[PDB]
């Protein structure tokens, strides 16, 4: 899989 | 374990960091699930409650146990008054 972050 | 209910003040940011969907690796934690992966200390996440590891089942009433990241992200930004947070802890 692919990580993946999201900063909000 | 524990589970909680966080309510969220709210256009500007969250100071809160999400990892996970049903389209997405959990690298920090195969676990399934939205995850909260980082709380930008003394944000309004922080403050409200939120932490670091906490799994995110439901925003504002939409079960997002199954969210794909971008559907747990437009949920997190749809624009509201209060944004309601059920979590899972530990
Ligand atoms: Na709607």
């Amino acid at each position: 899989r692919t990580r993946r972050e999201t900063q909000l | 374990g524990s589970v909680e209910e966080i309510r969220l003040p709210r256009g500007g940011p969250l100071g809160l960091s999400i990892v996970g969907g049903s389209d997405h690796s959990s690298h920090p934690f195969q676990e399934p699930g939205v995850f909260i992966s980082k709380v930008l200390p003394r944000g309004l996440a922080a403050r409200s409650g939120l932490r670091v590891g906490d799994r995110i089942l439901a925003v504002n009433g939409q079960d997002v146990r199954d969210a794909t990241h971008q559907e747990a992200v437009s949920a997190l930004l749809r624009p509201c008054l209060e944004l309601s947070l059920l979590v899972r802890r530990d």
